[PDB]
């Protein structure tokens, strides 16, 4: 319970599975440099929920960008360097609080999300 | 648009070698691959090369007699196939691609691990008569 | 590894058909780098699909890609006689290589 996602949950009220066209779907962080803005989404084990983790961190830190696994969908920004994002790591709820999902400006809004 | 030219047709005998070229009309971090196709048969991937790095990966079926090399200064890449035999009669292609691997991203929309441009096609035949 | 493809494919022109491309867990169902190529008889291969679904610019939306399990499927819609050519699938491998399919030749009635 010492490890968590930096971002809030994305509850899925609809029946349609979550999807994102290329580029969109990456929450924005002012602390993050344009190189660091690269990671994945993991479906919450136990409605389904999705958590964003940076590349090389989180429950699937060992997966390289582009792997196929059910529950894992990959997103990345432009100019994002392919490195382990160890300098961001994950979130400790004891020392830091969860950050509201920071969607980019005028992004896609699939069914069920307002 | 970037196109690829190659070395002309060749007619060699078994036991000798062959060195084809593949010139591009970007030779930075480019995955250059050579593919084969026996007449009436399917495609068969052979090798890869990143020129500025020099690391070349080969398919295990061809690992041992094919060799891929790059000339980054001239923007040309060579391929050296030795120990030629009858079953190696096929049409040989070269193609330029891009791979992400451990480099920086570019909204260039590079098509990663897919070869987007192809050469015209070099026909290598080996005979006895 | 090995990539299994249907040898031949055909249908009434103007219609659509799904062409399969099967492999193992570490070449098609492990990575998202499945590709598709067209090769006219006598002409060099040409690209239509680079990522599993992504289509390069200058290619009509009549071509679209998809993947299920370890079996990707190419779906040509509104097939014309101008598409008469070979169709091959390729994908990245955990061995950091490329593997092609056995080949699917086409014919329009």
């Amino acid at each position: 319970n010492n490890t968590a996602s930096w971002f809030t949950a994305l509850t899925q009220h609809g029946k349609e599975d979550l999807k994102f066209p290329r580029g969109q779907g990456v929450p924005i962080n002012t602390n993050s440099s344009p190189d660091d803005q690269i990671g994945y989404y993991r479906r919450a084990t136990r409605s389904p929920r999705w958590y964003f983790y940076y590349l090389g961190t989180g429950p699937e830190a060992g997966l390289p960008y582009g792997a196929n696994k059910d529950g894992i969908i990959w997103v990345a920004t432009e100019g994002a360097l392919n490195t382990p994002k160890d300098h961001i790591g994950t979130r400790n709820p004891a020392n830091n609080a969860a950050i509201v999902l920071q969607l980019p400006q005028g992004t896609t809004l699939p069914k069920g999300f307002y | 648009q970037v196109h690829l030219v190659q070395s002309g047709a060749e007619v060699k005998k078994p036991g000798s070698s062959v060195k084809v070229s593949c010139k591009a009309s970007t030779f930075s971090s480019c995955a250059i691959s050579w593919v084969r196709q026996a007449p009436g048969q399917g495609l068969e991937w052979m090798g890869r090369i990143i020129p500025i790095l020099g690391i070349a990966n080969y398919a295990q079926k061809f690992q041992g007699r094919v060799t891929i090399t790059a000339d980054k200064s001239t923007s040309t890449a060579y391929m050296e196939l030795s120990s030629l035999r009858s079953e190696d009669t096929a049409v040989y292609y070269c193609a330029r691609g891009w791979e992400f691997g451990s480099g920086s991203y570019y909204r260039t929309d590079y098509y990663y691990y897919a070869m987007d441009v192809w050469g015209q096609g070099t026909t290598v035949t080996v005979s006895s008569a | 590894s090995a990539l299994t493809q249907p040898a031949s494919v055909s249908g009434s022109p103007g219609q659509s058909i799904t062409i399969s491309c099967t492999g193992t867990s570490s070449d098609v169902g492990g990575y998202n780098y499945v590709s598709w190529y067209q090769q006219h008889p006598g002409k060099a291969p040409k690209l239509m699909i680079y990522e599993v679904t992504n289509r390069p610019s200058g290619v009509s939306n009549r071509f679209s890609g998809s993947r299920s399990g370890n079996t990707a499927s190419l779906t040509i819609s509104g097939l014309q006689a101008e598409d008469e050519a070979d169709y091959y699938c390729s994908s990245y491998t955990s061995s950091s290589l490329y593997v092609f399919g056995t080949g699917t030749k086409v014919a329009v009635l």
